[PDB]
């Protein structure tokens, strides 16, 4: 990454004070919701009908906590990014076809959740190295496409 | 919002695409492909080889369409409400790709129309391109 | 569009933000220019340190005209004539950057308004910024 | 910058037909007619009123033909644009104060000239390595933004 010391610190202490499992489910439900046609990846997770059906799905609430399982395990490995999500960048690719605008979407809406969350803990400058953070993440996941 | 102007250089581009109209909309598609390889996420379940039929069919669709809009371009919004809603519900093609694919459809047009694709046609054309793209994608949420 | 649920989440929502929709003006602009400080390109004349009155104030007058908008959010385009016409033939800010900005105050909004930043809440004032930013990009070209 | 060698070739047997002096007129004009609003930085350039006044402005021609001298030199440099295009990059940020999305637009604009000067010579797989170039030269000229 091209995070600075203090950058690095910044995210790693905020992090440390992040319940995966909740912020997880909260940050997929609330792409489902917000970008309704991220649901087309999901028709199996049943009624996304509503905020309610979406923030409920426990399916929902699932993948959400194995998604950022993913990228917490990307944060201790955030000067090769590149390497840590190879694998997950070609499976994404050739057997999902999730278009990496999706990474971004996620990213944004990552960092809403954040801010919900910790309320005056994320300061500008907190946010400045987390909006540097998720556009590494989500370069990192596109870059095995082709 | 397109000007009589604009609507003139419209028709004048398109009127001059005629029946090549089927073919750019496949040659747009491969440029796409080609370019915007992440474009190719939408169709996993098309051959995408080089003179792929399905690719052929497509372009011709897409052209058909686009030929409509030309028809309708005082009643674009409801010439092509049934695109929107296909797209919105069915499709769900991110936003962004439409500008990708409004790209390729104007290098398309540059390389074939020569004599045509001037700075104020292109220009026109590009607001077009933008106008569908709107349309197509006003139904998302 | 903006659906009558939409309208009624947002002007519950920023009808919290109250008198401090000053001090959220000016705390989303200081998060856009450090989260991206290619936006800083169009403030070479201010003094975008910390804290800055020039910053505090372009806070004020951007926090105000949302207002306007939620209070005319049945009529924005009319309600903006002025502001779409300063931005499209003197600001002439890239269109992308609104995007940034509109991000900006949402991330400000959530941090301020916990309890009121639901998921439908939140969906409903990204409709609304977007919505704000097509207004204010619609005479560019 | 990922140009396979035989895409590193195909962007510069093309570009060994290019009039510079031509195309850099034609492209710099069409980006102040197609997104009118880049007209900002040229204030000092006169009438770009019309389609005609812009196209046939000699200030226009004048500064189209500089800006493309210096992108053919980055072409020749295509294994270190970043280093290419650093003292440039900090002068756009620094003292012309141009946003980045510009290098951007120019770089479509571009494509749809080259494709408007060669025709069916532009093929598909040829647009596909200038896109990647254009790209690289944007980001390149947008390193050193801060
Ligand atoms: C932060 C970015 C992301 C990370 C780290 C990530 C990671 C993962 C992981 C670890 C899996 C497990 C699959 C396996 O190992 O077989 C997975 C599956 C999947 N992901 Fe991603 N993902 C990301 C973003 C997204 C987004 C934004 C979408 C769509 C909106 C998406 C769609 C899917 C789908 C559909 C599956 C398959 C789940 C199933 O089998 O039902 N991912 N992802
Ligand atoms: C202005 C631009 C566009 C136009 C005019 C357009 C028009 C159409 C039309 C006419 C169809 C066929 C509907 C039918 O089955 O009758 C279609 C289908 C489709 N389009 Fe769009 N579209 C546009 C943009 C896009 C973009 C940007 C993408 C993704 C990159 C896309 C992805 C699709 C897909 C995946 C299908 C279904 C194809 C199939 O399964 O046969 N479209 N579009
Ligand atoms: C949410 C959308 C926006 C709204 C409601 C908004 C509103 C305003 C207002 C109320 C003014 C002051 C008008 C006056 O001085 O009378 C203004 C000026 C200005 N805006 Fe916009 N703005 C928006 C987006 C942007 C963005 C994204 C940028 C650039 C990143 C921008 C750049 C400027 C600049 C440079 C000025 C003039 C500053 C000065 O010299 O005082 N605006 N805007
Ligand atoms: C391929 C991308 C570009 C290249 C290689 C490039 C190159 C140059 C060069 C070599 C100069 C003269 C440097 C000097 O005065 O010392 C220049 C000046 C300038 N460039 Fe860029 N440029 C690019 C894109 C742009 C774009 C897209 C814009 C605006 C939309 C822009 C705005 C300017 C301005 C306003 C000046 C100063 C003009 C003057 O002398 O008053 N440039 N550029």
């Amino acid at each position: 990454m091209h995070l600075t010391p203090e950058e690095k610190s910044a995210v790693t202490a905020l992090w440390g004070k992040v319940n995966v499992d909740e912020v997880g489910g909260e940050a997929l439900g609330r792409l489902l919701v917000v970008y309704p046609w991220t649901q087309r990846f999901f028709e199996s997770f049943g009624d996304l009908s509503t905020p309610d059906a979406v923030m409920g799905n426990p399916k929902v609430k699932a993948h959400g906590k194995k998604v950022l399982g993913a990228f917490s395990d990307g944060l201790a490995h955030l000067d090769n990014l590149k390497g840590t999500f190879a694998t997950l960048s070609e499976l994404h690719c050739d057997k999902l076809h999730v278009d990496p605008e999706n990474f971004r979407l996620l990213g944004a809406v990552l960092v809403c959740v954040l801010a919900h969350h910790f309320g005056k803990e994320f300061t500008p400058p907190v946010q400045a190295a987390y909006q540097k953070v998720v556009a590494g993440v989500a370069n990192a996941l596109a870059h095995k496409y082709h | 919002v397109l000007s009589p102007a604009d609507k003139t250089n419209v028709k004048a581009a398109w009127g001059k695409v005629g029946a090549h109209a089927g073919e750019y909309g496949a040659e747009a598609l491969e440029r796409m492909f080609l370019s915007f390889p992440t474009t190719k996420t939408y169709f996993p379940h098309f051959d995408l080889s080089h003179g792929s039929a399905q690719v052929k069919g497509h372009g011709k669709k897409v052209a058909d369409a686009l030929t409509n809009a030309v028809a309708h371009v005082d009643d674009m919004p409801n010439a092509l409400s049934a695109l929107s809603d296909l797209h919105a519900h069915k499709l769900r093609v991110d936003p962004v790709n439409f500008k990708l694919l409004s790209h390729c459809l104007l290098v398309t047009l540059a390389a074939h129309l020569p004599a045509e694709f001037t700075p104020a046609v292109h220009a026109s054309l590009d607001k077009f391109l933008a106008s569908v793209s709107t349309v197509l994608t006003s139904k998302y949420r």
